[PDB]
């Protein structure tokens, strides 16, 4: 993750929101944990909406409303806004960082197919992958096995 | 299985194309259980009866349910593109007309279970394009 | 046999109107166009009809006492003249003379008139003024509708039970409560097992001195009055006739316009900013006096806009 | 006491949907099984509707059905509910209002269920029914059926005109028998059974919504006739003593009247469950 | 009770062949109706009343509507033309005549549960293929 | 005494689960043989299953089974338990309430799997079962058959793939083969079992989560047929001989029924093993 940035400062919220604090013992808002298997499976829909313009917001919006449509998450809609504005975050990070880079690296005929792979970074892609891995921390630090 | 990327751009330009999605990202709230029996009605009683029911124009309807077959054709065709051309292919790869209705289509040239399989999978794309959008 | 109905000795009047009905004798011949007019064929169809008009019912029937002791204690309710038509749509016609061409609502198992739960249901339900869908075709006719129904639904309620005003919104909430156990907008409310308003199957109870069926004409005078009539016969319920409706119904409570249920309606009287000005009963007795009174009104079954199916106290 | 069986008495007509789209005449048609193709009760349904029965009872339905969807903790359910199978089936005949219907082949399940799973009088009711099943082979020398047992029901049609009864003596049902199965009981062949019990002979109920007095739809459902018979076995799973005495209780009692299936606010559903008395 | 394509294509090659669906590819709006209410009328009265009522050609109805049972002849008879050597042994492989009345033929092959399949399978073919085409 | 053949008979509708995601109309999927895609049980819910019912006896457990996945003593289990296959699913008819069906595939891959693994009886049924396969294949000759061995199902009808039964009646079908394969038997060509055993074919239930009377939830679920027969391998590994023999004591008793699945509170799963009779 890039530091250069509000996705940093997000990412650190969203932590300290939804990480359980067992040193008090008042709350602390509540955590869906299939929203971690739905952003892994989903992660194709998820890069095609954010490869979209200028409609990506409402869009996320839609779709995690639409997946998540039962009456056990009117409880966790912070957390869905709250994920939807981070990836949002990341994915305008990671164009304004690597899409020249990006287009840079393809059309340079001295790199073979295997490093260019290894040096082309996807925007969406990544941004999912940093918002699951983010959200895998979160489960990793709350779940105990009583 | 998975979630197949391309079948779900698909579904995307066919829902635009075919009027069911408004400019304002919308649909009419019927076109979702409208999918979702389109598929439960093709396990359950067959293809060409569940595409008859579903393409009918004369029908007691809320909306234009006649309109998810053309998304429906629109993916089908858009899938059929693209297919790779090499001698030991199953798929035919040859272009629903515009012209041909789905049902006749499927009677005239219905003997293999490729158009089973390519209308399942477009029914599930629609199904999970469709929860891009909101409801009216 | 031919009378007094029971289990014993009967055949089962469904199957007597629908299976046997045209059954195929040695010398009959309904199938051509000259036997479906002749004298045979209606002589035919004759005794079928008075075999199936035949039959009276008992009031200490082991059939109805057994409806009474499974549903509970009937709404008792007469059949004026001309009488009662259930099932009208029903397909049974071939063409012949002397046939009857309108259809019946038999029960399948034991064969006796009944008017099923969902009609009861609907009838009751018409004059309540939610009952029409807010639809695009329905739309113009709506207003109109509600603010009608709305005005009977409250002149009833004052005067079966002892409530002094009752406002739009309460009559919403008292009707989707009773029809769909549910609020206005579709929600849900945590109801108990005996809190729910069922519709049970209406029966014929007691044919008393007479048959409980009968048969009766209509007869469709043309556009044309040079044109012949063609009359069309159909199979009623006779006129003084026992019908029993069977209802489970609960009491319903009104807190501040909203429904509620009863540990709901017994915690807030147990609040401390409880008031009686806004909590309201009508009691399964009342709901009971209520249907009573709309049946009474508008009666049940088929061709009631012309008199066909009106009831009255026993 | 592991394994008992129970019996469904329908009191009005059931009907419990498949879901499935048909494109016929019947819009919505009943529960059919899966290997005999005949009318039953899933036991999901069965178990939602007598959990649905005693929902009052917090720790009763949590210690025998299990915790609510809801809970955060769920708890395993003890009892285990076996899917209702069809035992008889009334059909109308010109002598009587109803008989009994039922087949060889479900009298063959019957014994081979009972057989298998062990229920508590389970030994007499086999012994009995398999001696039943071979004097009606004996007799029936594997042509086509339809044996009555009351004497006064000779010749009486079986709904269909071809379908017409036989009083054969030396074939003795006992009491017992005749509380499970029904009076005025009636022995089918497998293929009258399968007549009788098919889509176009099972009974249909036409129903419209009407809009300010005028028709708008119009359907026609798939009913289970009333009067109707259907068992089902109930393994209890290391369950609490006291907890499954009240459930037995409650559940046998005169008064109890379950609703299973659809419909229930036009009256549909409603049934009586009773146990299988001792012989 | 799946209603197969090939049923189907007979279904349409007989309403074509009795004059209910025009080489314009539309139909009388009240043979729909004829349809649906011959289907309830099988299963509520019976087979032989049901026939009875549809066959008559001295109705003062709208069309004709003694074509259905010509098109449901067309169906079975095409069904029956496809039925093996192995049904034949158990199934009556026998074309209905033709200029012999349906319930004539109904009343003389007693009233075998065989018919009855057919003729309720016919019914709902004819109504699916009827709904593959438009109102006049 | 190593390496013996059991069959499952199943008394109930089976669910065991497959673990993936399917994105469709049928959300809870059965688990499918790799290689042939029939229907299976996993040799890990299998030994699970049996588990369960013999976590009474912990010494028979531990000896045979290996040591509780929390004990701070590991101790390898000692039987191996093969995976089940699918050997005869019950199929709709008209004749008979339903007809056990079996692939020549599958009967190729039970002599193959008999010849591969030395089951305890396992030379006469090969010898028999290799006979029966030649005799069906000389009478069929490349076409698409379908035989029945009981002069009386002739012209049986499977409903699902609408064809009918022949009789070859100069092919003998032994008692013991009878037992193996079930009453009622059809042998068919594989596209005709591949079909009726395909996701489209299998029974599929509709399932409701209903919160105060409104549905909540909406799934389908696909089960394995009530009566169809699976066969597993187990082979004792260096067992003792006494836990053995109560072992197979247990199992192979009449009144032993194993759950093996999901949905154990309804009547899921549940299941009769019995061992290989010799021929």
């Amino acid at each position: 993750m890039s530091k250069k940035g509000k996705s940093y400062v997000k990412f650190n919220m969203l932590l300290q929101k939804y990480i359980l604090k067992n040193k008090d013992m008042q709350e602390s808002e509540k955590f869906l944990s299939s929203v971690i298997q739905m952003i892994r499976a989903h992660a194709e829909i998820l890069q095609i909406i954010l490869q979209n313009e200028d409609k990506r917001t409402e869009m996320l919006k839609n779709y995690f409303d639409n997946n998540f449509n039962e009456s056990c998450h009117l409880g966790y809609t912070g957390l869905f806004e709250d994920i939807q504005t981070l990836l949002c975050l990341r994915y305008q990070e990671n164009i304004q960082d690597y899409q020249n880079r990006n287009e840079i690296i393809q059309q340079n005929t001295i790199l073979t197919s295997d490093e260019k792979e290894i040096l082309i970074v996807s925007p969406a892609m990544d941004a999912i992958h940093t918002i699951f891995t983010a959200l895998q921390f979160i489960h990793f630090i709350n779940y105990n096995k009583d | 299985m998975k979630i197949s990327k391309k079948q779900i751009e698909y579904a995307i330009e066919a829902l635009r194309a075919n009027n069911i999605i408004t400019n304002d990202n919308q649909y009419p709230k019927v076109f979702k259980g409208y999918i979702s029996s389109f598929g439960a009605a093709v396990i359950q009683s067959g293809l060409i009866p569940a595409i008859i029911f579903f393409e009918n124009e004369d029908n007691d309807a809320n909306a234009d349910r006649h309109k998810i077959i053309g998304v429906l054709k629109d993916i089908i065709n858009a899938m059929r593109q693209q297919y790779t051309v090499t001698d030991a292919t199953i798929l035919v790869s040859s272009q629903i007309p515009a012209n041909y209705s789905m049902a006749q289509y499927i009677i005239e040239h219905g003997n293999t279970d490729q158009l089973l399989k390519e209308i399942t999978e477009a029914a599930v794309a629609m199904k999970l394009a469709l929860r891009m959008y909101k409801s009216e | 046999m031919p009378k007094n109905y029971t289990l014993q000795n009967a055949s089962n009047l469904g199957w007597l109107f629908y299976k046997d009905y045209y059954r195929q004798e040695p010398n009959v011949d309904f199938i051509s166009t000259q036997g479906k007019e002749s004298d045979t064929t209606a002589d035919f169809f004759r005794k079928t009809n008075q075999r199936i008009t035949a039959y009276q019912l008992n009031s200490e029937s082991p059939l109805v006492a057994a409806f009474n002791n499974h549903f509970g204690t009937p709404l008792q309710l007469k059949t004026i003249y001309p009488g009662l038509i259930t099932g009208s749509g029903l397909p049974h016609q071939t063409g012949s003379k002397g046939e009857f061409k309108l259809g019946f609502q038999f029960d399948y198992t034991t064969g006796l008139p009944y008017i099923p739960g969902s009609s009861i249901k609907g009838t009751l339900r018409s004059m309540f003024p939610f009952s029409l869908k807010d639809k695009g075709s329905t739309k113009r006719i709506l207003p109109e509708y509600r603010k009608e129904r709305m005005e009977y639904i409250r002149d009833l309620i004052i005067e079966v039970t002892n409530i002094n005003e009752i406002s739009d919104t309460e009559i919403q909430a008292l009707e989707y409560a009773i029809f769909t156990n549910s609020t206005p907008s579709g929600k849900t409310i945590e109801f108990s097992l005996e809190e729910k308003d069922v519709f049970y199957d209406a029966f014929v109870a007691d044919s008393k001195d007479g048959v409980m069926l009968s048969d009766d004409y209509i007869t469709p005078h043309g556009e044309n009055p040079l044109k012949d009539p063609k009359p069309i016969l159909f199979l009623k319920i006779r006129p003084d006739v026992t019908i029993n409706f069977y209802f489970k119904l609960c009491t319903t409570h009104l807190y501040k316009e909203k429904v509620c249920s009863s540990k709901q309606i017994e915690e807030i009287k147990k609040q401390n900013d409880f008031s009686s000005s806004d909590y309201k009963m009508i009691t399964a007795h009342q709901k009971r006096n209520l249907f009573e009174k709309i049946l009474l009104c508008i009666g049940i079954g088929a061709k009631t806009n012309i008199g066909y199916g009106q009831l009255k106290k026993l | 006491m592991t394994t008992r069986m129970y019996v469904i008495n329908t009191l009005s007509n059931m009907h419990v949907g498949s879901g499935e789209v048909n494109y016929g005449v019947i819009a919505n048609l009943i529960q059919r099984d899966s290997v005999t193709n005949l009318p039953n009760i899933n036991s999901s349904g069965l178990k939602g509707a007598i959990r649905e029965y005693f929902k009052e009872n917090e720790d009763l339905v949590r210690e025998l059905f299990g915790s609510a969807p809801r809970d955060e903790k769920t708890l395993p359910g003890k009892v285990r509910f076996f899917e209702a199978n069809l035992l008889s089936m009334p059909v109308r005949s010109d002598k009587v209002p109803f008989l009994m219907a039922i087949s060889d082949e479900v009298l063959q399940e019957l014994i081979t269920k009972m057989k298998f799973f062990n229920c508590e009088e389970a030994t007499q009711y086999i012994s009995h029914l398999s001696t039943l099943l071979d004097n009606i082979k004996t007799q029936a020398q594997g042509t086509d059926f339809a044996y009555v047992f009351d004497p006064l029901l000779q010749g009486a049609i079986i709904e269909e005109v071809s379908i017409r009864a036989t009083c054969p003596s030396h074939i003795p049902l006992q009491p017992s028998l005749k509380k499970l199965l029904g009076d005025r009981l009636v022995i089918l062949s497998h293929k009258y059974f399968s007549i009788l019990s098919d889509d176009n002979h099972l009974p249909v109920l036409s129903r419209n919504n009407l809009e300010n007095g005028q028709s708008a739809n119009l359907w026609y459902e798939q009913v289970l006739p009333r009067y109707s018979r259907l068992y089902f076995m109930l393994m209890d799973g290391n369950a609490q003593s006291e907890y499954l005495k009240k459930f037995r209780d409650t559940l046998c009692t005169p008064s109890t009247i379950i609703q299973i299936g659809a419909n229930a606010s036009i009256g549909y559903g409603y049934c009586q469950i009773s146990e299988l008395s001792p012989f």
